[PDB]
C-alpha cells in the first residue's frame, strides 16, 4: 500500500539525465585462454623435430 | 690426379676440372640429403596408428 507525497511539484516528469556506468555487468562465463595456449605450445614443439 | 700435378706432369687445367668435380659431386650429395630430410619431417618416426 503506497502513499505518494505531492506537496513539492518542481517540475521534473521526464528523465532527462544519462550515465557513463552500467547496470548489472557479468563476467562470469568469460574464459581465460592462457591453458590452450599452453597445449599448443606443447604441440607445436613436439612435431618440429 | 693431385700428385702427378705435384711433379708438373700435367696441365693445371685438369686438376682444376677434377677440383671442381669434387665440388660439385658434393653439392649434389648435398641435393639429395636435404630432398630426403624434407621428406621425413611428415614421419618423425612414429608408429603408424
Amino acid at each position: 500500500l503506497v502513499s505518494v507525497n505531492t506537496t513539492n511539484r518542481d517540475g521534473q516528469v521526464l528523465a532527462n539525465k544519462v550515465r557513463s556506468t552500467p547496470v548489472a555487468v557479468s563476467t562470469a562465463r568469460e574464459i581465460s585462454l592462457a591453458p590452450v595456449n599452453k597445449l599448443i605450445d606443447d604441440i607445436v614443439k613436439a612435431n618440429a623435430g | 690426379r693431385v700428385p702427378l700435378g705435384n711433379a708438373n706432369l700435367i696441365g693445371r687445367e685438369e686438376l682444376q676440372h677434377a677440383r671442381d668435380a669434387v665440388t660439385s659431386a658434393q653439392a649434389q650429395l648435398d641435393v639429395a640429403i636435404q630432398q630426403y630430410n624434407a621428406n621425413q619431417a611428415m614421419i618423425l618416426g612414429t608408429k603408424l596408428e
